[PDB]
């Protein structure tokens, strides 16, 4: 019965989530033009980029 | 504290340039203005002046 570590499975699976979430909210664009700041610091002026 | 007021005359179109965070020939090689500039800007028409 591969299904008796449950638990200990799904411990290490909901923290593996949890960091590739972390990471995923890094492509999110919070209000901004771009989620790449070097994009934003080249493309417009630091007053505006700021 | 400490107030200073600069002149100078450019040929209008570089106002644009006198200002944190600008580039061009102006800004880069007579005056720059540094990001963390603090005061006031006063530009007006000289064309029956200069």
């Amino acid at each position: 019965t591969p299904s008796a570590l449950g638990k200990l499975q799904d411990v290490v699976n909901h923290n593996a989530q949890a960091l590739n979430t972390l990471v995923k909210q890094l492509s999110s664009k919070f209000g901004a033009i771009s989620s790449v700041l070097n994009d934003i610091l080249s493309r417009l002026d630091p007053p505006e980029a700021e | 504290t400490n107030v200073y007021a600069d002149s100078f005359v450019i040929r209008g179109n570089e106002v644009s340039q006198i200002a944190p965070g600008q580039t061009g020939n102006i800004a880069d090689y007579n005056y720059k203005l540094p990001d963390d500039f603090t005061g006031c800007v006063i530009a007006w028409n000289s064309n029956k002046l200069d």
